[PDB]
């Protein structure tokens, strides 16, 4: 019976590496679920891009949203090279917004010679005078900013609530 | 929610061993996280340990090799360091910084807690009376712990502090009169093979299906070892607090987290402590021990058992001397008792528990059991201090009750502290076998028992 | 003998109990996915500029 | 691309006009380009400390920025060789310089372009077959012990285009052409690793098998493994370089690295005179024990800064041929001497001390240096099976084993081996405590000495009794005399002085006490472990009779047995051979039992 | 002494370059 | 050839004490040498320590009284600190500093050397093996002595450590089984006692003209200390390596060279080691210990001979300990020796030769060399212990076997190891000595001599 014992701790040590593999499966799984979410959420964005009438109001709050978070004399923002006509419009209506509710002067430049990527779903990228300081106003960059921080709620509406919190504080 | 874009600066004006520091910085947030990209591509993070005008002081988790002051970008939170956590966190093993390693996916959240903690009201604590049997009898006998007590372990090099710590955690459970824990065991600085004997002993025992792991072992960034306990410790208060289960929180090597601290202090050039160890090691050790009780209202609770090991063999070091004005007692784990080849090797002289005297006793474990420990106590005490003269100044000038101190000094050792490395003593058995180590005395000379139980309990 | 036959079988159930729980999870997902989506794609799709709260004009 | 030096003060120059230079990369200080590496910066401005001497450089000087941080060379050409910290090559400095010294800022290339070596592919790869990293693709015959196997650098992947055909091939000629995602590899015999990265792996195994050395104590009672960690502390003068020496002598391991850290220079002679003359068997050839040994010497009067690159020089090359299958041991000879150099280091930097000068992250160091040392499952698709074990030597200053680096070491390391200046005086060797030292893998060797000798588990147990018993019976001998004593203590006391004067001490420069194999052991203690058995039993059974058989008794009446209990240690394991010394071992036994029925 | 000699050198490092 | 003007300062920016700083310095020099010439006219000479930008910070080695900013006036040779060295200097008296103090001419400079010299390449080196015969027993038979060996004496103050030397230096040679050694002293801080005893012993007992002086005393620079044993060392290697002959370098007082080291780390307030000396003594001791020995291909050596005084006789003082891991051996003079009026006074316990098992044996000296040699440490160990057990239990409470240690005790220390100063003993009469002593006991006492040279060489 210690032989006995012997082989029935080879049956415990089974059962539970089999046990812990198939939680890490549904674990897996999960997360196989949450990334197709997020793929698709992409997805709609990336369709939003093509309303221009949309895309240039989204535009005029990625542009101030960068410029309220520099806040230096001279920035320069770098677009894609299809978006240049918005996003000078862009520009060219959020200067004096940014000089009412600073009471500073400003001077924004557009890169022209450097594009961003073409195959980035949109946004812009603003930078300082010398290039030191920079802040990435994009689509991809804001949709992987917010939905990280949304994702408590984005599991509870998913799968459920936990019936073992009984507390949420 | 954090709406608005983040920062990102190339502004990298010094690297110096742990430490980073910028320049140039719009409005430093203090304590804040930072992301760092180095050149090649890899990512690392810190925190701000000070800011001061446009400047900021980040620790780098993962070291300052590769970094240069040119191309490095390191982009600005915005907010503390808040940790994922969830319920599904038991069974999964991390590593010092929360990321798994064990082939399964990130942690999707349940909610977002920081990893400082939250101070609990003093008014809404409650106190500790429930016996935690732990089966080994110097710890159950004579230093007996509450569920909800923080007692460490004081051990030293070459000692099988691993050994009693597995135990401990193996058999741990409530004295029985008529579920069970849950665990969540942090490695600050341990070897492989430390590492593989407590995984081996946890699902060797049935036990991982209930078990959280963060391991920094010795091949893994230093700085690391400084939000390991806070990771630890804030996951088992989600457990216990908020999904209402009994914790058992195990910190293994609280010295390589202190080593850690004094590399990040001497990097600051701050006016030293004791020993080179920061100023306010008091101060951080509290903020890490006393997260452990019971609350009203709320049925969990949270058990700490930290382990050291004294430099040479030293108490009054500053972390053993630190560690023991904060938490509730001590377990000594002596070498003179291991070279003898006694397990467990506890000296119960200066081991102590401070909550004992409240859950023990009538209704509780039994009513003869604080006058026997006191007694057993006692007579190791004198015993010692007569072998030690009889060692000395004769063999033959002991008196005739000098010898008896003596024999039960050696079955004392032999019968009651030497226990078994797989051996289940109830509370009970514990005190029968010192009621047999007792009766090696006349009833004259146990002075520390009353009349009314060694009349109950010696004649028999 | 009776090790080696129960080796098999017993992993076969856990893996029967995993896809019920795995169906579990994607019809979980199909009934809720466009409602968060919707929430999300509001939550992104909705600026506010500002400034820091310690900036003196 | 290049900076300037503006500040030297010993060995750490500081350089200006260092602006994307990154931390730990290799640069090169001066006109005499000394090695250096970077460890500080701020602004434009980087501190390095140099692996040199620094005498005569100017302010002004050159700095070269190289891109790359310290890393060797590794390839077919290290086996029997001897470098420095910086991999430097002392036989082809000392061949080109027609010299007796090492010009400062010489530069040679750790392995020769010149020599061909004998490569044949691995007969299932052809044009196609994908591989990835740390997969042997072929063998170059080396010398007669050692097998060169090559494999694929460790971050590498695709699918072969080329592999050449058998011949002979010098370390610049393509062996292997792969392509991956649409680029192409070419690959030599030789890589290229940084010496503060670690090697990966498959996996961690525990160890389960002996590291035999010679010595009789350290196999019976301390006994280290393959792939364990061992430190030997003790003041000067007490063995440890004997030790070291012996155990890469007489070992049973396929490689060994030998890392001399600021120790004598006369010590790295002694080697290179005894090692060639030394031979094993293996197939009936006899082959030299320096076909497979290098050497990684930095002396005490070399530069402080280069004690560094030394170690991490000598646990890289320990983990290139693990990575091949073999089982390697690597000594450090006294790495407190890194840990002072890294005292000197931070001293000239500023910086915080922690604990008796030394900086607040020699422990960290000390542990991932030490952390490196195990069995392994190899990286590679042929299933290995590797080790690398290190035994590092401890200087304690005044012979305190309570100094910051023994207290640093002892609390990583699973064995100590802890030397007495006591027993070093009166010639007692070696000196190990055998009170303070212990082994943390007595209990993962039951299974082999159950297996392979099983009758020698009791006699360490009852020999590790004795020897325990008989300091408490010394501490009162010391205060009261030899006369309060019953007649089984003045046996165990006898029984334990034979123990440590004709077991436990070895003169290992002796043609018979050199080496003992393990079944000499055995057969000694049990032997000396038979006749406590005897004299104990006869003294105690007449102990109320009338008789009374004492341990005078039993020492004029035995007085020829003892003397050949003591001489058991004089017996050749090479002159006699195994067969002649175990039937001595055993005629000795009869010959006890018969001389202990004579006198009852 | 010598920890609390280097913190008063740095003090008065600091204080004449700045 | 260095074939420009040099150029001379007078742009002092600050005396603090044994530095002078330097600014407005010329691309400065690491390790270069400056000559200071005072307000007064009177001329110094020192050594940069560090340089940065444009500053420089000399440390003067007749020291900083009297210097001031305005005055004096500094001049930069270009180039590190080189001596003259001929094969005319056997012969000769200098200082300290190198300039000759026996009313001859300056050096005629058969080359110009650096003198902190350069390491040999370990592959170089020939161990040394040829025994040279010291004509003392003590020496010879028990801690024998190489040629190229570096092997220090450790005394104390008030001992004969000098007439050991010089007896050393008078009755050295090799040994002789079926020309000389050229002499170089360096003495650091000596008394004008010491001078005149060694001058005198060495031109009667021998010849001056295969001798080269070196004296610094005790009212002399301090910081010039630690130059003296790298200009001896330079003449030893010059005389040895590129002449080919066998030099027998003398250094008296390394500790003061070792306090004069401290006090120039104190100066420049550097991290201590232990009892405040630097942390880079063993670095330094190193540079000066390690160039002693021979090379592949000529025909010379140098054997190296310090001198120590350990302070209180305490042999765990840094100077002592920190020497004893650098040589390769030791020779310790006793003070209880000396109190009973023996000579020499040589304890041979902690005594120790580590070239001496490569020098002894069959067709070196003799084939029981060794036997003997640890068969003399085995009695004399037991001897010892047996005299401080009669100690305390008295002279009638030993047993037969211990008087026999007791008297041998007696006569060893006054046969073997007493021997007079003028007696030269060749190796065989030390053999034949030792074993006259060991036929005290019988030959089965005598436990570490093989039986087989027990046959041939204890019946005689
Ligand atoms: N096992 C041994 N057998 C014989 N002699 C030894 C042994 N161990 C040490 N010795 C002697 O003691 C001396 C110790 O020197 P060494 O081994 O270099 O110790 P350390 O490295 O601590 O200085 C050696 O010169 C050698 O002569």
């Amino acid at each position: 019976e210690k032989k006995e014992k012997q082989i029935e701790q080879q049956k415990k040590i089974q059962m539970s590496n089999l046990m812990n593999q198939a939680r890490l499966k549904v674990l897996r799984a999960r997360d196989d679920l949450i990334t197709d979410l997020l793929n698709e959420a992409k997805q709609r964005l990336s369709k939003v891009v093509k309303d221009t009438t949309r895309y240039q109001v989204l535009l005029d709050g990625l542009v101030l949203q960068g410029l309220y978070q520099l806040l230096e004399p001279r920035m320069i923002v770098r677009c894609r090279k299809q978006d240049f006509p918005l996003v000078k419009a862009a520009v060219q209506k959020a200067i004096p917004m940014y000089k009412i509710a600073t009471k500073n002067d400003v001077d924004v430049q557009i890169d022209q010679e450097s594009y961003l990527p073409e195959d980035i779903a949109g946004g812009v990228e603003i930078y300082n005078g010398d290039r030191k300081i920079k802040v990435s106003n994009t689509l991809e960059s804001r949709l992987d900013l917010i939905a990280q921080q949304m994702m408590p709620e984005v599991r509870g509406a998913l799968f459920g609530a936990n019936a073992n919190r009984k507390f949420l504080d | 929610y954090l709406s608005q874009p983040r920062l990102t600066y190339k502004t990298v004006s010094g690297v110096n061993g742990p430490l980073v520091i910028l320049d140039h910085v719009k409005f430093p947030r203090y304590a804040e996280i930072v992301h760092l990209t180095l050149p090649d591509g890899t990512k690392r993070s810190g925190q701000v340990l000070e800011v001061s005008g446009s400047k900021a002081v980040v620790q780098v988790f993962e070291g300052t090799s590769g970094i240069d002051a040119k191309k490095t970008s390191c982009e600005f939170t915005g907010d503390i360091l808040r940790t994922p956590v969830s319920e599904d966190m038991l069974g999964r093993v991390f590593n010092g910084s929360g990321k798994p390693i064990d082939r399964g996916p990130v942690v999707l959240a349940e909610d977002f807690l920081d990893i400082m903690g939250q101070p609990i009201n003093p008014q809404c604590r409650i106190y500790p009376e429930e016996m935690i049997q732990t089966g080994i009898s110097a710890i159950d006998g004579m230093n007996s712990i509450a569920r909800g007590q923080k007692i460490p372990i004081f051990s030293a090099a070459g000692l099988p502090h691993n050994e009693i710590a597995a135990q401990i955690c193996r058999q741990a459970g409530l004295v029985k009169k008529s579920e069970n824990f849950a665990i969540v065991f942090a490695a600050m600085g341990v070897n492989m093979e430390t590492a593989r004997f407590f995984k081996s002993d946890f699902e060797e025992n049935g036990s991982m299906d209930n078990v959280c792991l963060f391991l920094n072992l010795a091949n893994d960034p230093t700085i690391e070892r400084i939000i390991t306990p806070r990771l630890a410790l804030t996951t088992a208060e989600f457990l216990a607090y908020q999904c209402e289960k009994h914790v058992l929180v195990i910190l293994t090597d609280m010295s390589s987290y202190a080593e850690a601290l004094r590399e990040v202090s001497a990097a600051r050039e701050e006016v030293p402590g004791r020993r080179g160890f920061p100023g306010y090691m008091y101060t951080d050790l509290a903020t890490i021990y006393e997260r452990a009780g019971r609350v009203e209202g709320r049925n969990g609770s949270i058990t700490q058992i930290p382990i050291l090991t004294m430099p040479n063999d030293d108490i009054t070091h500053p972390i053993p001397d630190l560690t023991g004005y904060i938490t509730e007692g001590q377990i000594y784990v002596d070498r003179q008792l291991h070279n003898r080849q006694i397990y467990p090797p506890i000296n119960v002289l200066p081991s102590l528990s401070r909550l004992m005297k409240s859950a023990i006793g009538e209704g509780m474990t039994r009513k003869d059991h604080a006058d026997v420990s006191n007694q057993l106590y006692a007579c190791y005490a004198i015993g010692k201090d007569v072998q030690a003269m009889k060692a000395v100044v004769g063999e033959e000038a002991l008196t005739s009750d000098d010898l008896l101190y003596l024999e039960f000094l050696q079955k004392f050792e032999r019968n009651f502290i030497a226990q078994g490395p797989y051996e289940n003593r109830t509370v009970f058995e514990t005190l029968d076998i010192g009621w047999q180590l007792l009766r090696i005395f006349p009833k004259e000379m146990l002075k520390r028992i009353p009349q009314s139980t060694l009349s109950e309990f010696y004649p028999r | 003998a009776a090790a080696l036959g129960s080796r098999g079988s017993c992993s076969t159930e856990v893996e029967k109990e995993t896809q019920e729980k795995m169906t579990i999870l994607q019809t979980y997902f199909r009934q809720n996915r466009d409602e968060v989506l919707d929430n999300l794609l509001a939550f992104v799709c909705d600026i506010r500029p500002e400034i820091h709260e310690n900036y003196r004009i | 691309t290049f900076g300037y030096v503006h500040g030297v003060s010993g060995p750490v120059v500081t350089a200006c006009d260092m602006a994307g230079a990154a931390m730990y990369e290799l640069v090169r200080v001066g006109h005499s380009e000394l090695v250096g590496e970077i460890i500080r910066l701020e602004g434009d401005m980087a501190t390095i400390q140099v692996y040199e001497e620094t005498s005569g450089v100017s302010v002004g000087d050159p700095v070269l920025r190289t891109g790359k941080p310290l890393s060797v060379e590794l390839g077919p050409g290290i086996m029997g060789a001897i470098f420095d910290g910086i991999q430097r090559p002392l036989s082809d400095i000392s061949s080109q310089t027609q010299s007796i010294y090492i010009p400062r800022g010489v530069n040679v290339s750790a392995l020769s372009r010149d020599i061909k070596w004998d490569f044949t592919p691995c007969k299932n790869l052809r044009v196609g077959s994908h591989i990835t990293g740390g997969d042997i693709y072929g063998i170059v015959s080396e010398n007669s012990l050692i097998k060169h196997k090559i494999m694929l650098p460790p971050r590498n992947r695709g699918t072969v285009t080329y592999i050449a055909p058998p011949g002979n091939y010098d370390t610049s000629d393509v062996v292997l052409e792969l392509e991956f995602e649409g680029v192409k590899e070419k690959f030599t015999m030789v890589q290229v690793w940084p010496v503060r990265q670690v090697r990966p792996v498959t996996e961690k195994l525990p160890a389960n098998h002996p590291l035999l050395t010679g010595q009789r104590v350290l196999d019976a009672l301390f006994p280290c493994v393959q792939g364990g960690t061992t430190a030997i502390p003790g003041a000067f003068g007490c063995g440890k370089t004997v030790i070291s020496q012996s155990l890469s002598k007489y070992s049973n391991s396929d490689v060994i690295i030998y890392v001399g850290c600021g120790e004598r220079g006369n010590e790295m002679s002694e080697v290179l005179r005894d090692f060639p003359e030394l031979t094993m068997e293996v197939d009936g050839k006899v082959e030299s024990i320096m076909k497979r040994t290098a050497l990684v010497a930095n002396t005490s009067n070399m530069p402080v800064a280069a004690r560094e690159a030394s170690i991490y020089t000598g646990i890289t090359l320990s983990e290139y041929f693990r990575d091949m299958g073999y089982h390697v041991s690597m000594m450090a000879d006294s790495t407190s001497r890194w840990a002072e150099a890294l005292r000197e280091i931070s001293g000239r930097l500023a910086e915080m001390p922690a604990d008796s000068g030394y900086p607040a992250y020699l422990g960290a160091r000390l542990a991932s240096f030490y952390e490196r040392a195990g069995r392994v499952k190899c990286l590679g698709n042929p299933e290995r099976e590797g080790s690398v074990s290190i035994v590092g030597a401890v200087s304690p200053p005044g012979g305190d084993f309570s100094d910051p680096v023994t207290s640093a070491t002892l609390g990583i390391v699973q064995v100590f081996w802890g030397l007495d200046k006591k027993l070093a005086q009166r010639k007692h060797f070696p000196s190990v405590n055998w009170l303070i030292s212990y082994s943390k893998y007595m209990r993962a060797l039951d299974e082999y000495y159950d297996k392979h000798f099983t009758e020698f588990v009791p006699l360490r147990t009852k020999a590790k009794e004795i020897l325990q018993e008989e300091e408490d019976l010394a501490e009162i001998v010391q205060l009261v005399g030899k006369a309060s004593l019953a007649e089984t203590d003045k046996i165990t006391l006898e029984v334990a002085k034979l123990i440590k004067d004709d077991f436990l001490q070895q003169n290992g420069y002796t043609p018979y006490d050199r080496f003992c194999p393990f079944y000499k052991t055995v057969g000694m203690l049990s032997n000396m472990i038979a006749f406590y058995d005897m004299a104990r039993r006869a003294v105690e059974t007449t102990a109320q009779s009338d008789n009374k058989i004492t341990w005078s008794i039993i020492r004029e009446h035995m007085g020829d047995i003892l003397y050949k209990l003591s001489s058991m240690k004089f017996k050749d394991p090479l002159k006699d051979g195994e067969a002649k010394i175990k039937s001595d071992y055993a005629q000795l036994l009869e010959d006890m039992q018969n001389a202990f029925r004579s006198l009852e | 002494f010598y920890r609390l000699k280097k913190i008063q050198e740095k003090k008065k490092i600091l204080k004449e370059k700045s």
